[PDB]
RNA sequence: GCGGUAGUAGCAUGCUAGGGAGCAG
RNA sequence: AAUGUCUGACUGCUCCCUAGCAUGCUACUACCG
């Protein structure tokens, strides 16, 4: 605490009580500079006291105001964040299939349902026009989440069945283009 | 390498969650019972397996716009 | 404990200890810098390595040391409390002396530095704002670069004498 | 804490007496300061003289004596002028740009909004100062039609218990939090304010 | 030159109270 | 137009923060004997 009025009246006392007992003085001059330098401490010791107490007062009135600037924040955005985050961790995964259908579906490929594991339970799929037709599916096999599946049934948007050989790049406007693909697991 | 994929499927059951889909409730049924496998699973094959049929959910709905978020 | 050719009429060789040499350094100020031995004079300067730190450069050595490797394999013995008992720990700061950033007048007419101010940074700018811009950076800068340090494991330690005072005197 | 709301420079001020406390660089709220009515800053902390009662609230009249903030008549023998080189005493000095026309927004703070002109020159301006008059029309609309508010407390009861009452058909505006009041108690002397305060 | 009481500040210990959290059955 | 409210047991121990009071310890000042 240096910054003080205070601090000069006390640091002349400390330079006045030396002077004192450097000169070589008498006895009661040295009780004047010792009452008085004694209650300079007892208002230096108090000033200094009472703004340092100010001090971590509002000191810990900000950390109080941050903690609660940061609290609501981070709640605010949470429904962003998780997303953040989970495809960040999805990507530094780095595996075959969940990189397949991530593909897939960032281009259009959607399934209707959850994507079943047994040889049997069908499974559903969106094409969105027939390029990524030409891309995946080839004769009668199907292949999504890098593993096989048989086609068993086309359809485009107004619920017409399509037949296979039906589409082509020459008769592609001929069809509504989102198809759709019921195949079975391999 | 395991420790990843509980994790990750951690934080997939919750986006799951905050996005409404417990309201119905059969599915939020099964979306339990797999995030509850893979979290006691002990081999990363299967684990892996039923992580790609569990995000298959969250792809089959257009809540989510990924073609956003995979801008790296 | 071991010079070169030259500077060994320099670099006397020696290997410390205090079962011997505690009683002849007496004199001035000592500075182990990374260079381990037991219990240090009470007047030294020393930055040992502390070794129950993990990373991935420290490997377990051998034996309740580790070796640490990042450019020639340096292997340092188990840490130890008994080494400092007659030091202390070194509180951080930032000591500095060099003019001030001043787009115009040198003194009391150039600050511009608009900083909430620390206690500790006894730079040069210190009456109210109290950091010239440049120091403010550099303070800044350094606080990091004593972060990273000590972050990757390295203990520092002062004779129980020190003081910050001191400084601020030298600065008027 | 912001970006200057004309320059995008990061800044930490907000103008004090306009009506929705925008961030200014230090060149811009320098300009706005000199070319407006708005001589109130608000940072951290306001800026005004923290001597006992000196209710300095210019811009320009602040000096910064040892950590607190000081008029003339109260700065000890240690400090120096903010409002001064172009420029204000605002965190990012350096990197502060100050537009070249702040007259846009100076004409859009200083308004009534009762006059076609000044829509049109809320239509004519750029998409950053479109929006902002946007926001600042909202304001003046629900600061003068949209519901009111002034009261004096009765007496005090508890550390939040209070007896109130507004003045006999002044408007008596809803209690909500979208409905703050400037605390005013004036000793004399001493137009001093006590902070913001919603009530229920 | 001592005692005492009164004050004030600093410091400590303890008790109560209020709040935040952790583990256990 | 409202506003407002949503499932959280019984114990035990421990750390952290704040407040109060007394007590206890030490210093400074004052009065009287
Ligand atoms: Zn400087
Ligand atoms: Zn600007
Ligand atoms: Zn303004
Ligand atoms: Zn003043």
């Amino acid at each position: 605490f240096s910054s003080l009025p205070s601090y000069a009246a006390f640091a002349t006392a400390q330079e006045a009580y030396e002077q004192a007992v450097a000169n070589g003085d008498s006895e009661v001059v040295l009780k004047k500079l010792k009452k008085s330098l004694n209650v300079a401490k007892s208002e230096f010791d108090r000033d200094a006291a009472m703004q340092r107490k100010l001090e971590k007062m509002a000191d810990q009135a900000m950390t109080q105001m941050y903690k609660q600037a940061r609290s609501e924040d981070k709640r605010a955005k949470v429904t962003s964040a998780m997303q953040t985050m989970l495809f960040t961790m999805l990507r530094k995964l780095d595996n075959d299939a969940l990189n397949n259908i991530i593909n897939n579906a960032r281009d259009g490929c959607v399934p209707l349902n959850i994507i079943p594991l047994t040889t049997a339970a069908k499974l559903m799929v969106v094409i969105p026009d027939y390029n990524t037709y030409k891309n995946t599916c080839d004769g009668t096999t199907f292949t999504y989440a890098s593993a096989l599946w048989e086609i068993q049934q086309v359809v485009d948007a107004d619920s017409k069945i399509v037949q296979l050989s039906e589409i082509s790049m020459d008769n592609s406007p001929n069809l509504a283009w989102p198809l759709i693909v019921t195949a079975l697991r391999a | 390498k395991m420790s990843d994929v509980k994790c990750t499927s951690v934080v997939l059951l919750s986006v799951l969650q905050q996005l409404r889909v417990e309201s119905s409730s059969k599915l939020w049924a099964q979306c339990v019972q797999l995030h509850n496998d893979i979290l006691l699973a002990k081999d990363t094959t299967e684990a892996f397996e039923k992580m790609v049929s569990l995000l298959s959910v969250l792809l089959s709905m257009q809540g989510a716009v990924d073609i956003n978020k995979l801008c790296e | 404990a071991q010079p070169c050719s030259d500077k060994a009429y320099k670099i006397e060789e020696l290997f410390y200890s205090y079962a011997t040499h505690s009683d002849k350094f007496t004199d001035g100020v000592c500075l182990f810098w990374n260079c381990n031995v037991d219990r240090y004079p009470a007047n030294s300067i020393v930055c040992r390595f502390d070794t129950r730190v993990l990373s991935n450069l420290n490997l377990p050595g051998c034996d309740g040391g580790s070796l640490y490797v990042n450019k020639h394999a340096f292997h340092t013995p188990a840490f130890d409390k008994s080494a400092f008992v007659n030091l202390k720990q070194l509180p951080f700061f930032y000591y500095s002396d060099s003019p001030c950033e001043s787009h115009g007048k040198q003194v009391v007419s150039d600050i511009d530095y608009v900083p909430l101010k620390s206690a500790t940074c006894i730079t040069r700018c210190n009456l109210g704002g109290a950091v010239c811009r440049h120091h403010a950076n550099e303070y800044r800068l350094y606080l990091d670069a004593y972060n990273m340090m000590i972050s990757a494991g390295f203990s520092l330690w002062v004779y129980k004498q020190f003081d910050t005072y001191n400084l601020w005197n030298t600065f008027t | 804490v912001g970006a200057c709301v004309l320059c995008n420079s990061q800044t930490s001020l907000r103008c004090g007496a306009c009506i929705r406390r925008p961030f200014l660089c230090c060149k811009c709220c320098y300009d706005h300061v000199i070319s407006t009515s708005h001589k109130l800053v608000l940072s951290v902390n306001p800026y005004v003289c923290n001597a006992p009662g000196c209710d300095v609230t210019d811009v320009t009249q602040l000096y910064l004596g040892g950590m607190s903030y000081y008029c003339k008549s109260h700065k000890p023998p240690i400090s120096f002028p903010l409002c001064a080189n172009g420029q204000v005493f605002g965190l990012y000095k350096n990197t502060c740009v100050g537009s070249d026309n702040v007259t846009d927004f100076n004409a859009i703070a200083t308004c009534d909004w009762t006059n076609a002109g000044d829509y049109i020159l809320a239509n004519t301006c750029t998409e950053r100062l479109k929006l902002f008059a946007a926001e600042t029309l909202k304001a003046t609309e629900e600061t003068f039609k949209l519901s009111y508010g002034i009261a004096t407390v009765r007496e005090v009861l508890s550390d939040r218990e209070l007896h109130l009452s507004w003045e006999v058909g002044k408007p008596r505006p809803p209690l909500n939090r979208n409905y703050v009041f400037t605390g005013y108690r004036v000793t004399k002397n001493s137009k001093v304010q006590i902070g913001e305060y919603t009530f229920e």
